[PDB]
């Protein structure tokens, strides 16, 4: 779906811990949507010579 | 869109108040999402329509459906086949 | 988001507010408004009965004080 | 249950951005997964697996110490370890009673050896041991998590040899070799020499084989499944041989016996 | 390598037994839970507001089945019959014709949704990019009949959720 | 004349019928687990006053979640003849729509409704938990459409 | 889906029968029909809680 | 106007309970991340009124495998004996001032037994015929430690006058004086309400539901309707007798909101430590009370027997 203060120290002392650092939510640090077109690599025998399929 | 809340709520849809004679005012479905925003509502991509104008091309519907499923606009399945072996006629001649 | 709970349990608040005056206001309604002479014990209802008969109208809670006698 | 549920619709959504759809995947095909990841996969699997543990010890808290999680599963319905494996009994379920075994790090299939990981190995064999040994579980996976996120080459994803996996589309629709292969692969498949093997792994149920025999030709003529929760339930009565019935359903939990592989 | 689990056993001095009848006594991890479960009450809510807001997906995202065309009109299945070879669950039935103009296209190509799997083997198959799996998710229907689709309603999927498959391929078909 | 009152009435009874039912689970394979993330904190079936959990006896809709085998057949059959009118039947998944993956079973029925009434066949392998709701709604728009006592008074 | 027929005095289990079965699908017939690059996703809905494993 | 007075106590407690049902699958929700019902009416205030109206004109089948005297008779008993349970309750005035408040309350509690027999055995199933006699184990077992702890902490008030409780407590909450007792009192009460921790009842597993099984539609709803009562009413018990208030005599509606947010509190507690804690089991379930809470227990009531003695303050009798 960021709170109070008040509420923050709250659920910080009720949880014991200090979850501000990381919460179950998922704010703007995601990976953006719009990635640019990947160049993808190739294989070992890519090359045009001695790529026999015997050996 | 709010960019400042979780990505999942960061965007949302008012749907309309009547699309394509149904008055969709106090019950929605979502359906009614034409394609062009269906990818951005859906974080498939983060430009709007509006900023991304969608390739357009004449095949293209110039109107969005919704499920028209129970509807008399529902679909039914049928054969799109031609006939196979097909009837011999009989004669109109007399027998004689 | 805990106050989308404010609400449900308001009317909930409400819900069991009601029982809290109104047994409170219908005594203090009923018995002039002083609240009603709980008997607890045979003395207590003696003497409410003794009020009762003196106040000569059979309500309890009508007191009438030294200008009632000589 | 719906505050784990969360993080696994979170791995869902990962699910969902390799393959195609969020369950099913049909990823991992025959010489090498089907197709890269997307850009950016790995920096938000990066973000999960920095925050996951902070709820995997908020769930211990909840369970572990709990007076009535342990009084309702410490020491109910023990299981000997020299019965457990004459039982046929795998994965956690031996882990759980104290043998030292895992295919992970004895057998190790894949590059899971050149990982580095700690196993959780039970105490007293009982259902509190397996669950806590699953809980470890779950930390020792999100180790080798971060070992596998630091470390992936840089390299193809399918197997060069397009004889048995399709190939790149680019090559679909320009070269003759390419449409061919791709053609024949999806209409016969790559023909298999015969034989039989018996494959297992370290399912996290629990080891999983399977026992493929093949004739010789683009079918396969028999595969049988090794599930891990089969033997479990074979030994089930043994299992519970006096607990109560809330024990039984106690002990089909840590049992973790999915009805969809033991049933086939 | 690995970790013993559960072999922390306690001490037996005076605080340390004092301490265990303590938290026996007075409730203390019972207290620890119950008190964990309200900080997640004070929490912010996970939720998302369906249907008006709609959960994340990937340009992968595999869908209701759909028959593409080219950029001309023409549709692009020249019926090798290769998706029919390939579905798992023999869910798409082809019959091919020579066409008046002569190009091969479907008489019939049908593909049973209710026997479909949903997954993307015939786009992979396809060598024409013909057959594809829109984005859409949002036809649950009511009557059995409704799902088995037919050569004309998948000339129609993919004439409405045609903008979304042009720019989801446009994006994704450098991966595959 | 009494269209207004009834129709009035009726439509109080099939909102309050819509708003409110409570789903049979009967979840058979990974259809149940998609369901079970359908109630997860994400969708959140129970905010829409659906309540997921309800025994046999206490319950309006029954999801036929997973492949539906012979085995099973009649234990369905004698979920399904228990359970109290109105009883609206979804089934979700195409194994459970009709035939499968496992269509061509040896002990796997060819489709929920050759066994019970479908009311919304609901498609997807798994279908996706969203799609699972979206499914929940369209009865919920179907309810609204009821018309009980309408047809009582104009029988 | 499962079913377990069980004998007990009352309270400790004497001996339980369980009933696999109860979601029986011919996979294991299924898969010598299919190649196997069409026999993958049986295995993907084979245990459905570890497809990847 | 006592008539009226009696349905001002009936209805809104009727509302009180509906709007249980609502704060219940809120809470709960909010404690495992869940927005809660909030689609019927604003933050789903609407929401128990559709879910009556089902259930109401929902079909209430007949138990063919049944006597329906007992059908019909036992949501009668329940859900008529918790309302009038309600009736000596120290609102700043309460409504009948029984001299033995306390102890008439104390025994229709028990009675909530004679409901779930007649369901779990007329009702004729399996489940049903096994929770009959779970629960009611259950809740006779736990009424012997609420009677000792009653009488214990009353020894400090004076008399079984529930009216005077408050008199006793005015200076100092009177759980300041029993602490030790309260606790076991509140869990004894979280164990006769058959609550997620103690339930035992529903367990479903191998209990589903227990008594409320076959019970269908409106007598089901009955069953439901004194269970989501005694939750408020052993709350609002609770409250006053350890969690005191103020009450001026010119200012009644001081105390009644002090008591109505105690109750409010108290029952939130309650939604609390079901949304989090595992279920017993009926051998630890009984192991709790019979091991456990009874012997400190008894020995608690003699300390707090023997406590006004050697204090030399016997509480005032009248
Ligand atoms: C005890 C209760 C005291 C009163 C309520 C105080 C309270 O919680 O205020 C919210 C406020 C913030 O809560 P939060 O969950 O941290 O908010 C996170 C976001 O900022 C939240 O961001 P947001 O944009 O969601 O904030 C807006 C939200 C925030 O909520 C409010 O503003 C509620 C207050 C009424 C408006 O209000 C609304 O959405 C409007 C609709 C309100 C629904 C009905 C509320 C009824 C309240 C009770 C009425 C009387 C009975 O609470 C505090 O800061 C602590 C107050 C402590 C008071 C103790 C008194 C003893
Ligand atoms: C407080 C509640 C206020 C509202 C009460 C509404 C009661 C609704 C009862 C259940 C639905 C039946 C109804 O409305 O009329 C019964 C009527 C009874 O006559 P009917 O002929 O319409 O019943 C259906 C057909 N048979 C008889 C074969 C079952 O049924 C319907 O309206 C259903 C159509
Ligand atoms: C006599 C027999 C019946 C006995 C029961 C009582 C009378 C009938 C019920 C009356 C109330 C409900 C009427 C139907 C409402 C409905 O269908 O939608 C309501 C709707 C709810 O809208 P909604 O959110 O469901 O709309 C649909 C939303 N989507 C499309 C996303 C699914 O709200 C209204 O109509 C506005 C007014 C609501 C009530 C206003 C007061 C609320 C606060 C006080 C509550 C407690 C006291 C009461
Ligand atoms: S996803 Fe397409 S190709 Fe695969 S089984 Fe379903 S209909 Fe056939
Ligand atoms: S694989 Fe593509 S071109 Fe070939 S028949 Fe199928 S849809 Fe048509
Ligand atoms: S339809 Fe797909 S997800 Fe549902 S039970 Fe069948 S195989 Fe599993």
């Amino acid at each position: 779906a960021s709170a109070t203060r008040v509420i923050q120290l709250l659920r910080n002392w009720a949880s014991g811990r200090d979850l501000q650092a990381k919460l179950q939510l998922r704010y703007q640090e995601i990976s953006k949507r719009t990635q640019p077109p990947p160049k993808l690599p190739v294989g070992p025998s890519h090359k045009l010579s001695n790529n026999y399929y015997c050996t | 869109e709010d960019n400042k809340q979780f990505f999942g709520r960061h965007r949302w849809v008012i749907y309309t108040t009547e699309m394509n004679g149904r008055d969709t005012f106090w019950d929605v479905d979502g359906s009614m999402v034409p394609p062009e925003w269906h990818r951005w509502l859906h974080c498939m991509t983060d430009d709007p329509p509006t900023t991304k104008p969608p390739t357009a091309r004449k095949y293209i519907w110039t109107n969005h459906k919704f499920n028209v499923s129970g509807t008399p606009q529902q679909y039914v399945p049928y054969s799109t086949t031609r006939k196979k072996i097909q009837e011999w006629v009989p004669p109109s001649t007399p027998y004689k | 988001m805990w106050f989308e709970i404010l609400p449900g349990i308001a009317v909930m608040a409400a819900c069991l507010f009601i029982p809290g005056m109104a047994t409170a206001h219908i005594h203090k309604f009923t018995n002039g408004g002083k609240e009603k002479r709980v008997a607890h014990f045979s003395y207590q209802w003696n003497l409410m009965e003794r009020d009762r008969c003196i106040s000569g109208v059979n309500r309890y809670h009508v007191t009438k004080g030294l200008e009632n006698i000589d | 249950f719906f505050w784990m549920f969360e993080e696994r619709e979170k791995m869902f959504e990962f699910y969902e951005r390799v393959s195609g759809a969020r369950m099913h995947a049909a990823y991992i095909r025959p010489g090498g997964v089907h197709q890269d990841l997307p850009l950016g996969l790995l920096d938000d699997i990066y973000e999960f697996s920095k925050n996951f543990s902070f709820r995997i010890d908020e769930l211990e808290e909840m369970l572990t110490n709990n007076r009535i999680w342990r009084n309702r599963t410490v020491d109910i319905g023990v299981v000997t370890a020299e019965d457990a494996l004459n039982y046929g009994f795998s994965g956690v379920m031996l882990r759980g009673s104290g043998i030292q075994w895992d295919l992970r790090k004895t057998q190790p299939y894949d590059v899971y050896d050149q990982v580095e990981f700690d196993v959780p190995i039970g105490s007293r064999g009982d259902c509190y041991d397996r669950y806590l040994c699953r809980v470890e579980e779950m930390r020792q996976s999100l180790r080798i998590i971060s070992q596998c996120l630091n470390k992936m080459p840089p390299g193809e994803i399918k197997v060069d040899d397009a004889k048995v996996s399709p190939p790149k589309r680019a090559e679909m629709k320009t070269s003759m070799e390419s449409l061919i292969h791709h053609f024949k692969l999806y209409t016969e498949g790559y023909q298999v020499p015969p034989g039989a093997t018996y494959t297992a792994i370290e399912a996290p149920k629990g080891e999983f084989g399977v026992y493929l025999v093949s004739d010789g030709s683009s079918r396969p003529y028999r595969c049988k499944i090794k599930a891990p929760g089969f033997a479990h339930l074979a030994g089930l009565d043994k299992m519970s041989k006096g607990h109560m019935l809330a024990d039984v359903v106690a002990i089909i939990g840590t049992q973790d016996i999915v009805f969809g592989e033991v049933d086939r | 390598t690995y970790k013993f689990v559960n072999m922390r056993e306690p001490s037996m001095d005076m605080k340390s037994v004092t301490d265990r009848a303590a938290q026996t006594l007075l409730w203390t991890e019972l207290v620890r839970g119950l008190g964990m479960t309200l900080s997640y009450l004070f929490r912010e809510p996970a939720t998302i507001n369906y249907p008006f807001e709609k959960g994340p997906l990937s340009p992968r995202f595999r869908g209701e089945h759909a028959l593409r065309r080219y950029p001309s009109g023409e549709e692009r299945c020249i019926a090798c019959k290769l998706c029919e070879a390939v579905c798992p669950a023999q869910a798409i039935t082809i019959e091919a014709e020579p066409r008046a103009d002569g190009s091969r296209r479907t008489t019939r190509y049908d593909i049973d949704m209710t026997k479909c799997i949903y997954c993307g083997f015939c786009q992979e198959a396809c060598p024409v990019d013909a057959i594809v799996e829109g984005p859409n998710f949002e036809f649950s229907t009511e009557t059995h009949e409704e799902l088995l689709y037919n050569k004309e309603k998948l000339l129609n999927n993919g004439d409405k959720w045609e903008a979304e498959i042009a720019a989801n391929i446009q994006a994704d078909y450098l991966y595959r | 004349r009494g269209e207004y009152v009834v129709a009035k009435l009726d439509d109080l009874v099939n909102w309050a019928r819509r708003s409110s039912l409570w789903p049979m689970t009967f979840g058979l394979a990974c259809c149940a687990v998609e369901m079970m993330h359908m109630a997860a904190p994400r969708y959140d079936m129970d905010r829409f006053g659906v309540v997921f959990r309800a025994s046999p006896r206490q319950s309006d809709v029954m999801i036929v979640a997973g492949t539906l085998t012979n085995k099973m057949a009649p234990a369905l059959r004698k979920v399904y003849d228990q359970m109290p009118e109105p009883r609206y039947v979804v089934s979700m998944g195409s194994c459970a729509n009709g035939g499968g993956y496992y269509h061509y079973s040896y002990s796997v029925v060819r489709g929920c409704d050759r066994i019970v009434p479908v009311d919304i066949y609901v498609p997807g392998c798994p279908p996706t938990a969203e799609a699972l709701l979206y499914g929940i709604l369209q009865l919920q728009r179907k309810i609204k459409r009821e018309k009980r006592l309408r047809i009582w008074y104009r029988r | 889906v499962l079913r377990l027929v069980m004998e007990l005095s009352g309270e400790m289990v004497r001996k339980c029968d369980p009933h696999i079965g109860l979601l029986h699908r011919g996979t294991e017939k299924l898969i010598e029909y299919k190649t196997y690059l069409q026999a993958l996703p049986y295995f993907d809905r084979l245990d459905y809680v570890s497809m990847m494993c | 106007m006592f008539m009226i007075n009696i349905l001002s106590l009936i209805i809104p407690i009727l509302l009180a309970v509906a709007f249980l049902t609502l704060v219940e699958r809120k809470v709960l929700g909010y404690m495992q991340l869940r927005k809660g019902p909030n689609v019927v009416g604003p933050y789903g205030l609407l929401q128990p009124i559709a879910d009556a109206l089902k259930l109401v004109t929902k079909e209430p089948l007949r138990p063919g495998t049944s006597s329906i005297s007992m059908f019909i008779i036992a949501p009668i008993l329940g859900l008529s004996l918790a309302l009038t349970m309600w009736v000596p309750l120290p609102m700043p005035y309460p409504l009948i001032n029984m001299n033995l408040g306390v102890l008439f309350m104390l025994a229709m509690s028990s009675l909530a037994v004679y409901s779930i027999l007649w369901s779990g055995w007329a009702s004729n199933s399996k489940y049903a015929l096994i929770g009959a006699l779970r629960a009611v184990a259950q809740t006779i077992s736990y009424e012997v430690t609420l009677a000792i702890i009653l009488l214990s902490v009353l020894l400090m008030n004076g008399s079984y006058t529930l009216s005077t409780l408050i008199t006793t407590q005015e200076h100092i909450w009177m759980i300041f004086t029993s602490w030790p007792l309260a606790m076991m009192w509140f869990i004894s009460t979280l164990a006769e309400t058959n609550r997620a921790p103690f339930d035992l009842t529903e367990g479903e597993s191998e209990l589903v539901s227990g008594f409320n099984v076959e019970y269908a539609a409106g007598p089901f709803a009955m069953f439901f309707m004194a269970e989501y009562a005694n939750i408020i009413m052993m709350n609002a018990f609770t409250a006053i007798l350890f969690l005191g208030a103020s009450h001026d005599p010119h200012t009644p509606e001081l105390y009644t909101i002090n008591f109505v947010l105690k109750t409010l509190a108290l029952t939130i507690t309650f939604l609390w430590i079901r949304a989090s804690y595992p279920r017993f089991r009926y051998d630890q379930l009984m192991h709790l009370l019979w091991k456990s809470f009874l012997p400190l227990t008894l020995a608690l009531c003699m300390w707090h027997i023997s406590l006004p003695i050697m204090t030399a303050s016997i509480p005032p009798q009248s």
